[PDB]
Formats: C-alpha cells, structure tokens, sequence
C-alpha cells in the first residue's frame, strides 16, 4: 500500500536507518526478525491500559527511606493544589491515594468550585493531579508516598505543587493496523581469496570456529605477498563435526599482516532457524582502528573495503533490587549460551519500571553480545518499552543513538527500534518526530557555526532566527527529560561556550503555563565529545545513590541530564543557580573564597548552615564515588556547586591525588592546615559510611563497570579494597583524605 | 506589568480570606474555612500603572507559624489584619509586626494596619488605639469589612502604593 509506505518513510526518519534495505545483508535474519517481533508488540499493546499508559505514573514498590519518613512531620504531608491564578495548601496522608486526595479537595469545595475555577458541570471524576510545570501525573491506586516525584520533593525538601487539570486522551495513543548430507562430517570452509581497492609485509587468513569470545577450532592459510587481490582457493577443514557446532557458532575470518591484525569479519555457521550455513560468500571485512569484534554484520562500506571470499558446502533441499542487577553478569560476553542468557532475562522480568530505567543502558549495550537479532533480551526491552512511556522514551534515544554511530550494530538496533515505534502509539511518534526535527535542526546550526571557527556571536542569533521563523517546533519534549516541554527559544540568552569543542548554550522558555516559574530551560547542545561516556558515569552514579538509599544515606549526588542524540552529538542539562568552583576563585584568591560565595548566596543564616551541611554530604558523595570510579583527580573547572551548597562534578572524560578536597573545600568544613572540625569529622564519618555501603555491592559495581568497557577494570577492585575488612577499608579511605589534606593546591595549580 | 507580592497576615478568624476573596471574586464568604496558605493572583490597574497582584493568604492558627519565615521573606508587602470585635487579634498584630522586621531586618517594610469586621456593632477596639499603633509603626491604618466591601480595595491598593514608596 502507498499509505503503508508513507508511514514507513515516517519511521525510517526517526530510526535513522532503513530496515527495508538489503544492500548489506547476506541472508534474512533481519527480515525474519522484523516479522518475529510483531507478535510481542501486539501482545504488549493489547494488554496495556489506555488510561495509565497515557498517564505513565512514576511510582515505586521500594519502602520509604528513613531519612524521608523523618521528613514528614506528623502523619501528614502538605500539598499545594493549583488551577488558575489560584492555589491552596491541603493536608494529606502519606498513604492517601491521588484519587482520594482529589475527592477530599473536591468536597472541601462543596460551594467554592468557582474560586479555583472548576466548571460546576465539569465532573470530578474527569480530573487528574498533574505536577505543575511538567508532564508527570499522580494517578492510579498508589499511596501518594510512593510517587517518585513526592520522594523527590521530600528528599530535596521542595514543596509539592500539583495542578488540577484534565487527563490525556487515550485515543491519542492509537496504534496503526499493519537435515545435512551427514552431521558427522567435520566442518570445513574454502578460502577463495581476499581483495581490496587501494592500500596503505605479507598477509595470511585465519578462520576460527567460535562460540562467543570462546574459540573452538582454528585454521590458517599459506602466507602471501599482500597484493591487491591475494588468492588461495584452499580448503580449511576443522576438527569440529557439523553436529558438534554450537548454536550461535561463528566463522571468524581475520587478516594478519610478530604478525598484526588488520581486518576481520564474522559469519554465523548456524543460522537463526538452527540451519548450518552453506554456499558462496563475499564478506566485506572490518578494519582495525570487545563486542564489535563479534558482530555478524558485514561492513556497509562495499566500495572501499577488504573483501574475503569463502565457500561452504551445500546439501540437498526438497521444495531483591540491587540483587537482581547481579543477574546482568550472565548477559555479557562471558556467557553466550542462549539458554543461560534466557534464564537471566527471565529473572529480569521481575524488575519494576523504575529499576529497568536504571539498567536500560547496560541492558541495551548487552544486546550486542547476542548471537541472533531476535532474543529474549531484545524482547524484554521491546516489551518494557511498549509497556511504559518513560522507558519507551529512553529506549528510543538509546537505540537511535547506537544506530547513529555504530555501523557494527546499526542494522540490529534498527529492527528493534522499529518494533517499538510500530506500537508506542501515534502521540508518541509525533513527540518523537518533533524532538528529532530539533536535535537534527540545532545539529545543523552547530556545524554551521562551528565551521565558522565576535561576529560569530551574531551568526548564532541570526541562524537561530531562521529556525525561529516557521521551522522549529512551537515546543518539544526535552530529550534528557521526558517530563520537560521546552517551548519558545530565548535567543537573547543563547550563546556559544568557548572550549575545545564549540558547545551551544541554548535557553528555552518553558512551554508549560502551569510552570510555577519564569525560569528558562537550559540545554547545552554539544558536538565533538561522545556523550556515551557521561551517560555511563551518570548511570552508575545513580545506582550508587540507590546503593546508599538502602542504607539510609543521602550523599546528595546531582546526576544532571545528558543524553546522546547521535554521533559525537547530544545534549546536557543545565543546572540553574550553579557555577564552577573555578569561576568563583576567578571572582577574587583566598582559601576562604568558596565559603564566602556560599554565605553570600544564602539568605538567612539558617539557610547558610544548610548549604554547609549539604556541601558536606555532596562533597563526600562525590569524593567517595569519584574515587571508586577512578576519576577523582579533576580540575576546579570541571566541578560545580549550586547556590544552595550542593557540589557536583561534570564533563566526564576519564600530581597524583585520590580526589578533589582542596583547601577551599576543607575551609567550608571549618578546617585548615592539619586541624579538625565538627563538620570535617561529620564529613569523614559519612565518607566511610558511604564507602562501605558501596563495598557491600562491590560485585554489582564491577559487573556494571566491566560491561561498559566491553563496549584495565582491575583498578576499581583496588579502590573498593576488595578482600580487606571494614575496619581495614575504613582506614584506607581516611588515609586517602589525608593525601588531599596535604597536597593543597599542588595538583590544582 | 509590575508584579506586587502582597501578604495578608493576622490572628485566626480576623478575616484574611474574606478580605482577599472579596477583592478577588468580589463576593463575601460566610463559611469559615481555616486557611493553611492559599494564593491568589489578579491583574489590576492601580494608578493607570496596570500591575499584577500576588496575594498570599496566610494562616492564623499558630499551628503553622513555622512557614511564616518563608513568606515573610519573599513578601513584598504585608497586610496586617485584625478584627475590631476581638481584642486579642489586635494585640497579636504586634507579634506579626516584629517577626516581619526581624525576618526582613528592616524598619521600612511596606505594611498596612487593617481593622476589619467594622460592620459588627459590638466593637472592642477603639480606632484611636489602632490609629496610634499604626502611627507608631509609621504605616497607614484602614478600617474594613469584607461583608460590606468597606475599605477593601483601599487597603490592598494602599499596600501596593506603600511597596512603591519603598
Ligand atoms: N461581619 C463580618 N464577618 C466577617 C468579616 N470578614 C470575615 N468575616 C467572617 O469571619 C469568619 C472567618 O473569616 P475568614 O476570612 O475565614 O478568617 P481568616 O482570618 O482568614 N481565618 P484563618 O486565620 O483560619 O485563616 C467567616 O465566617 C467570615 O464570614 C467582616 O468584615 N465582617
Ligand atoms: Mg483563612
């Protein structure tokens, strides 16, 4: 159908890759998978609730932290309900249902519906409690105490403002309609010969029968002058028998030139339908600059790539939270046994949307380690994404990102991404499409302005206007934050931060009227650096605050927003009322500076003593965390602090010193030189407490870290004092503090 | 479109919500609905200046006195209200006066002493006392009545003007 094709265009637009392509395919696994995923889709679509799906409540079954239960005074929690230019503070019990809270407020308005400005006729059942300024609803049979946003407010100590407005139309989430000659014969392959357009010793071929990173058999060929089309036409029979080939077995062919590896390509010996591969093959190889070294995909670049030629015999054919995360250990390169992997994914199904959100990235990457495209692991992601709009959001960008910069897996992630899009509803597709236009729009401007490297300062404003005038959406959903709708663009505040790369500082007027403020949305659109890094450091950082939460610890980390939107492109959230330590020292010189700035920003004296307490915790949170991740040694320029005293590192891309605990920091804790302080003591106590809390999960952390590097990790094992007991590790950290306590401004200047 | 942040404070029951809802919806509420903290906004044109009023309706019950510092800080102008048939509330007006000076470490904070419920016969707070006190504080004094709309718009606009003269 034409329409069916008009919609395909639309999808190929978000995906960024064409799945109907056949140019770089030596079979049909991709096509077969595209149809294999249809069932899981409809199945998930058919069972989801139109109401709750469209509202996508953010809740949690975890109990409430002690540091949070303490927060709520008596058995109540104040909530402010807004409508128009009116708002009221209502008392509510932690165990009160959003709907219950709404029945209350409504009865309290038995004769005042006019004040709030609630249409007398307008039923009460036709109202929903939405967080003001963002697309976060408080709905469903769930205690107000279990909504992430509440916990967020209680925690950060902010007030809870909900705007009484109308529920989304579920109708907006409409979804479109639509055996061998002998299994005892030792396997063997015929290497015809290599070939290559241009060229920079001698070279031979290496053929291995593999099952993951595990090499079974291995054969080579007679060395020959690395001409332009070396030939061999030799048979390489392996010791393995057809029947002995393991499911997912690979034919690894590598070109060696002490010999050096230059090229490599892989071929699935046992196709998805459990059938030995057979025939003539011309595989465009990959070139040396790991999971990429395992991909079964061939090189998209047919024009200028080393092509090896093989021939396989043919035959006759008629016509329980941080615990579950440990399961992710079975989903890396170490385990390739489909069965083993399945059990693992199964075990992951018991996770809640909130937890999947925390491992979504690790999991996505884990897909590269799968022998075939269709797998439980992909189906788990597909389903968990079609089931929840917030997961779906991040699953989109994570996939669209990999597709935008990894040709080794662009094909696979694409088939998966399309599977999702075909069932996330029409509304979702639209929102996705608007976002794509923007990140694809500002992307242009970034290159149009970075190629101009002040009058450029005006070039930015100019170009922004071009977009500003009928071309850029009236408003879009901030990528790193699905709950934030950035509307108008405040070109005035837009600039071009000067650094190695040329990041773009953009401000956007919130598109939400209920927004309890005139502040603007700050997003840094940066090109050049691969935001894949940051995302991983942040992803872990969050898994740490939860590790500490299960121990009543709030180190006050600030995992700002960051999402990779393409290749070496992406955006990073901007934290208002926050500057870098460097800038502060640049606005003066004395070890008291930082402490001064704080008090200078804190209104009341009681406010200052707060930032100090918060500084203490945040600083301990990052010290410990940055040390266990091996990124403590940093520059004042890469460290920021909020006017409320919440320290936090940024820009992740990694004399000697454990971490950053300069004089100015120590000063704020009321210490200097070699002395102590009640606050500095508190700092040490927290450090040690947090540090040990992380060691209680040393395993989870190593499995999470290694998984990354796969797409020496023996350092973190030391940072985590593995082997040593509490009383020993405790001393280990304290000592590290003393190191910073003596380096002063050595490493900083 | 200047935005004036006005705060209405006073004892419990003196009529801070009546005075407000009166000036907002131009209607007088008879039921007593104890307030914790309600907020209301209204685009008003004072002396042709066309501004925006941010009226904050605070609590009177000392059971929420904590949150006084919060608003007393962000507050641009205070409408110190008391009932003329209830002496206590009058005395309590000093309590608010001090905490505001303190919380704002100033002596010129824009304030307006408001005597309310003037439509009630049984007065117990002579206007001389109220005038003198107001005179002491160096701020205007305006008797009102959310029932008969007496002095209502005047009280609020006088505050907006106090905020302007400060
Ligand atoms: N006669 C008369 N009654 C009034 C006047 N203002 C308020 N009332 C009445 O006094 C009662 C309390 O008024 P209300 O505005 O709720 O007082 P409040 O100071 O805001 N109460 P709270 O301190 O608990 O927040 C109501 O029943 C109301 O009708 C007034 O000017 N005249
Ligand atoms: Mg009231």
């Amino acid at each position: 159908s034409e329409e069916s094709q008009a919609f395909q265009r639309q999808l190929t637009a978000l995906i960024g890759y064409d799945v109907t392509d056949v140019s770089n395919v030596h079979d049909d696994e991709l096509e077969f998978t595209r149809r294999g995923l249809v069932t899981p889709r409809m199945a998930e679509v058919a069972s989801r609730d139109p109401k709750l799906y469209a509202m996508h409540p953010w809740v949690t079954s975890k109990p409430l932290p002690e540091y949070l239960w303490k927060k709520i005074a008596n058995n109540c929690i104040f909530i402010k309900i807004h409508r128009s230019t009116t708002s009221q503070t209502i008392k509510v019990s932690p165990d009160d249902t959003p709907g219950a809270i709404l029945q209350s407020f409504f009865t309290k308005m038995a004769k005042k519906k006019s004040l709030m400005d609630i249409p007398e006729s307008q039923s009460e059942q036709d109202f929903v409690l939405r967080v003001c300024g963002r697309d976060e609803y408080l709905v469903g049979e769930t205690p107000i105490k279990n909504f992430q946003w509440v916990r967020h407010c209680l925690k950060n100590g902010e007030e809870i403002h909900v705007v009484l407005d109308t529920p989304p139309d579920p109708a907006l989430d409409e979804v479109r309609k639509e055996s061998l000659w002998d299994c005892d014969r030792k396997f063997r392959v015929k290497i015809r010969g290599i070939d290559i357009p241009v060229l920079p010793l001698t070279v031979f071929v290496e053929a291995n029968i593999q099952h993951g990173q595990q090499v079974l058999c291995q054969r080579r060929t007679s060395p020959k002058p690395f001409t332009e089309e070396v030939l061999w036409n030799v048979w390489l029979e392996f010791s393995i028998k057809i029947k002995d080939l393991p499911k997912g077995a690979l034919l690894n062919l590598q070109i060696y030139c002490k010999v050096r590896l230059l090229y490599y390509v892989n071929l699935l010996l046992i196709d998805h339908r459990f059938l030995l591969r057979r025939g003539e093959y011309v595989l465009h190889m990959w070139q040396i600059s790991n999971a990429d070294k395992l991909t079964s995909a061939t090189n998209p670049d047919k024009e200028n790539s080393m092509s090896i030629s093989i021939l396989l015999d043919n035959y006759c054919h008629p016509i329980s939270a941080l615990d579950v995360g440990l399961t992710m250990q079975l989903l890396d390169c170490n385990f390739s046994d489909e069965n083993v992997r399945a059990i693992a994914v199964q075990k992951l199904e018991s996770l809640e949307d909130d937890d999947v959100l925390h491992y979504l990235l690790q999991l996505v990457q884990a897909v590269k380690f799968e022998p075939y495209h269709d797998s439980a692991l992909a189906r788990f992601l597909l389903k968990r994404g079609l089931r929840n709009k917030r997961i779906g959001h991040f699953l989109f960008w994570f996939l669209r990102s990999e597709i935008a910069q990894s040709r080794h897996y662009q094909q696979r992630f694409a088939v998966i991404l399309e599977a999702y899009l075909r069932g996330c509803g029409t509304a979702m597709l639209h929102d996705f499409t608007q976002q794509v236009q923007v990140i694809e729009m500002l992307q242009k401007v970034t290159l149009d302005i970075k190629s101009l490297s002040s009058q450029v300062i005006s070039q930015l404003k100019q170009k922004l206007e071009n977009l500003q005038n009928s071309q850029l959406p009236e408003s879009f959903r901030v990528p790193y934050d699905p709950g934030l709708k950035a509307g108008a663009l405040a070109i005035e505040k837009c600039k071009v931060m000067a650094s190695k790369k040329k990041p773009l500082w953009l401000e956007f007027k919130c598109a939400d009227p209920t927004a309890l403020s005139n502040e603007t949305i700050g997003i840094i659109f940066k090109h050049g650096d691969d935001l894949r890094q940051d995302m991983l450091i942040l992803q872990i950082l969050r898994i740490m605050e939860s590790i500490w939460e299960t121990e009543s610890l709030d180190l006050c980390l600030l995992p700002y927003g960051c999402i990779s939107t393409g290749d070496k492109i992406g955006m990073i959230e901007i934290v208002k009322d926050a500057t870098t330590i460097a800038k502060i020292q640049q606005s003066t010189f004395k070890d008291e500076v930082l402490n001064h700035w704080l008090k200078e920003k804190s209104p009341t004296e009681e406010k200052f003593q707060a930032a100090v307490e918060r500084f203490v915790y945040s600083c301990a949170g990052y010290c410990v965390a940055t040390f266990v991740l091996g990124i403590g040694d940093r520059h004042n320029d890469n460290i920021m602090i909020t006017e409320t005293g919440n320290l936090f590192h940024i820009d992740f891309g990694h004399e000697r010193v454990p971490f950053v605990l300069t004089p100015d920091f120590l000063f704020v804790m009321g210490t200097s030189g070699k002395k102590t302080s009640p606050h500095f003591q508190k700092f040490q106590d927290i450090c040690v407490k947090a540090y040990l809390a992380l060691r209680h999960h040393t395993n989870l952390l190593i499995i999470l870290f290694s998984m990354m590097l796969m797409t020496d990790i023996e350092y973190i094992r030391d940072a985590l004092t593995v082997g040593k007991n509490e009383e020993d590790a405790k001393k280990y950290f304290l000592d590290q503090i003393e190191v910073c306590r003596d380096k002063g401004w050595t490493v900083q200047f | 479109m200047t935005e004036y942040k006005l705060v209405v404070v006073g004892a419990v029951g003196v009529g801070k919500s009546a005075l407000t809802i009166q000036l907002i919806q131009n209607h007088f509420v008879d039921e007593y609905d104890p307030t914790i903290e309600d907020s209301y906004r209204k685009q008003v044109v004072i002396d042709g200046e066309t501004c925006l009023l941010d009226i904050l309706d605070t609590a009177g019950q000392e059971e929420y006195s904590a949150m006084r510092d919060q608003y007393m800080r962000t507050g641009e102008g205070f409408l110190c209200v008391f009932a003329i048939n209830n002496t206590k509330s009058f005395e309590d007006i000093h309590q608010y006066r001090e905490q505001i000076k303190r919380v704002k470490d100033s002596d010129d904070v824009p304030m307006v002493l408001v005597g309310n419920k003037c439509d009630l016969a049984a007065r117990t707070v002579e206007s001389r006392q109220a005038q003198d006190l107001a005179r002491s504080y160096g701020i205007p004094y305006i008797e009102t009545s959310a029932k008969t709309r007496q002095g209502v718009e005047d009280a609020f606009y006088t505050l907006v003007r106090e905020i302007r003269q400060h």
